[PDB]
RNA sequence: AUGGGCGCAGUGUCAUUGACGCUGACGGUACAGGCGUAU
C-alpha cells in the first residue's frame, strides 16, 4: 500500500533490456523499454498524487447537462 | 397407389440419372452416359404414414436429346431442379429450367438441389445460391455419391404433397 | 516460347485445330466451355494478326496468312452450313478478327453466331441488322487499333 | 506512434482450387525502430 513498496514492485516487474545481441537490436529494445518506462513513470506519478485523482464533474460536463438542456428543450407540440 | 408425378430437370445424366439410380439400386454410377429424352422410374419410400410412390421422370438435360422436352412436364405433381455446384454454367441455366417448369406447371413445389457437393471442388458457393429465395423454392445441398442430404428433397416433397409437415420416412 | 518449332507446328496443325475448335463451338453440348474457346481463339487470331506466324499456310499461295485464313474459315463454315447467308459469315469472321482483344464481346459474338447457325435464315437480312452490327464491329475494331497503336 | 513482404490462417472481385490487397479468433510466441541522438 505504501508508495515505496508500490514503486519498488513496479520497477521490479520490468526486466531491463538484454545487453546481449547486436547493437541495433539492443538499441531498439532500449527505445521500446524507455517508452514503456515513461508509461510506467506516468502511472506511478499518478498513483503518487492521490488515490482518486479526478472529480466526477466531467460526467455532467459530458452527459448530465447535455441531457438537462434538452430536458428543458422538451416540447409537447401537441400529441 | 398413392403415387405422384415427379419431374426431374437438369443436365442429362449430370446427376438426375445418377440420383435416380442411386435411390433405386444404391450404387453410385461413375460413367457419364448422357440421358436420352426421359426415363420414368417408380421409386418407393415408406413413411410413418405408409407407402409412397414417385413416378420420377428423369428427363434428358442435353438439347440434342431433349426430345419432347417440355411435354414431359404435363400433369407433373412435383419438380426437382438440379445443378452441379462445380460448374457455374449449370447454375445460370437454372432460371431457364424454372421458367419452363412454372410455365407448364404454374403452382407446383420446387426443390433446388446442388448435386455432388461431395466433390471437393465446389464452384457455386452456398452464398450465391439465391434464386430459390425469390422464387420460394426449397433448397438442398446434396450429393448422390456420399448421400449427403440424400433423402431431404424426397422427404420435403412427400411432406408438401401429403400435407404432413412432420411426416418421416421409414426403413420398410 | 519455342520459336524454332513454332512455325513447323503451326503449319502442321493450325487448320486442323481451328476445324476441331469450331466443330466443338457450334455444338451446343459444349457451350459451357465457350470461355476457353474465346480464351484460345482470340489468342490464335491475335497471333495471326500480328504476323507472328511468319510462314504462309498455303504452299500454293505465299500470301499473308490472314486473308487465307478468312477464306478458309468462310469456306469451311459455308460447306458445313449451306443454309447460312454469306454476309453472315463475312460479318462473323470480321468480328472474330476485330474482337480478338475483348473476351466478353468475343464470347457474345460467338454466342450470336451460334444463335444464327440454329436458324435457317432466308435472303431476308432485315431482321439481322447487319449494318448495325457492322457499325458496332467497326467501332470495336477502331478501339482495338487504337489500343494497338497506343503501345 | 509507424508497417514491410511473406512466413499462410478467412476470403471480396474475374477468366473464380489462378492473380491484387483487405481481411482471417494466422504460417507470427516473428520482424522493422528518426536522418551518434538525452524529443
Amino acid at each position: 500500500l505504501k508508495a515505496v513498496r508500490l514503486i519498488k514492485f513496479l520497477y521490479q516487474s520490468n526486466p531491463p533490456p538484454n545487453p546481449e545481441g547486436t547493437r541495433q537490436a539492443r538499441r531498439n529494445r532500449r527505445r521500446r523499454w524507455r517508452a514503456r518506462q515513461r508509461q510506467i513513470h506516468s502511472i506511478s506519478e499518478r498513483i503518487r498524487s492521490t488515490y482518486l485523482g479526478r472529480s466526477a464533474e466531467p460526467v455532467p460536463l459530458q452527459t448530465v447537462d447535455e441531457m438537462t438542456k434538452k430536458f428543458g428543450t422538451l416540447t409537447i407540440d401537441c400529441n | 397407389q398413392v403415387q405422384f408425378k415427379l419431374v426431374l430437370v437438369g443436365d442429362g445424366g449430370t446427376g438426375k440419372t445418377t440420383f435416380v439410380k442411386r435411390h433405386l439400386t444404391g450404387e453410385f454410377e461413375k460413367k457419364y452416359v448422357a440421358t436420352l429424352g426421359v426415363e420414368v422410374h417408380p421409386l418407393v419410400f415408406h413413411t410413418n404414414r405408409g407407402p409412397i410412390k414417385f413416378n420420377v421422370w428423369d428427363t434428358a438435360g442435353l438439347e440434342k436429346f431433349g426430345g419432347l422436352r417440355d411435354g414431359y412436364y404435363i400433369q407433373a405433381q412435383c419438380a426437382i431442379i438440379m445443378f452441379d455446384v462445380t460448374s457455374r454454367v449449370t447454375y445460370k441455366n437454372v432460371p431457364n429450367w424454372h421458367r419452363d417448369l412454372v410455365r407448364v406447371c404454374e403452382n407446383i413445389p420446387i426443390v433446388l438441389c446442388g448435386n455432388k457437393v461431395d466433390i471437393k471442388d465446389r464452384k457455386v458457393k452456398a452464398k450465391s445460391i439465391v434464386f430459390h429465395r425469390k422464387k420460394n423454392l426449397q433448397y438442398y445441398d446434396i450429393s448422390a455419391k456420399s448421400n449427403y442430404n440424400f433423402e431431404k428433397p424426397f422427404l420435403w416433397l412427400a411432406r408438401k404433397l401429403i400435407g404432413d409437415p412432420n411426416l418421416e420416412f421409414v426403413a420398410m | 516460347q519455342e520459336e524454332a518449332a513454332a512455325q513447323s507446328f503451326y503449319q502442321t496443325y493450325f487448320c486442323d485445330i481451328l476445324q476441331h475448335i469450331f466443330s466443338v463451338v457450334t455444338d451446343t453440348s459444349h457451350t459451357a466451355g465457350l470461355t476457353m474457346h474465346a480464351s484460345i481463339l482470340a489468342y490464335m487470331f491475335n497471333l495471326v494478326e500480328e504476323g507472328k506466324i511468319s510462314t504462309s499456310l498455303n504452299p500454293g499461295n505465299p500470301v499473308n496468312n490472314q486473308i487465307f485464313l478468312q477464306e478458309y474459315v468462310a469456306n469451311l463454315l459455308k460447306s458445313a452450313f449451306p443454309h447460312l447467308q454469306d454476309a453472315q459469315v463475312k460479318l462473323f469472321v470480321t468480328g472474330l478478327f476485330s474482337l480478338n482483344q475483348d473476351i466478353p464481346a468475343f464470347k457474345e459474338h460467338l454466342r450470336d453466331f451460334l444463335v444464327q447457325i440454329k436458324e435457317f435464315a432466308g435472303e431476308d437480312t432485315s431482321d439481322l441488322f447487319l449494318e448495325e452490327r457492322e457499325i458496332a464491329l467497326r467501332q470495336a475494331d477502331e478501339e482495338k487499333h487504337k489500343r494497338q497503336m497506343s503501345v
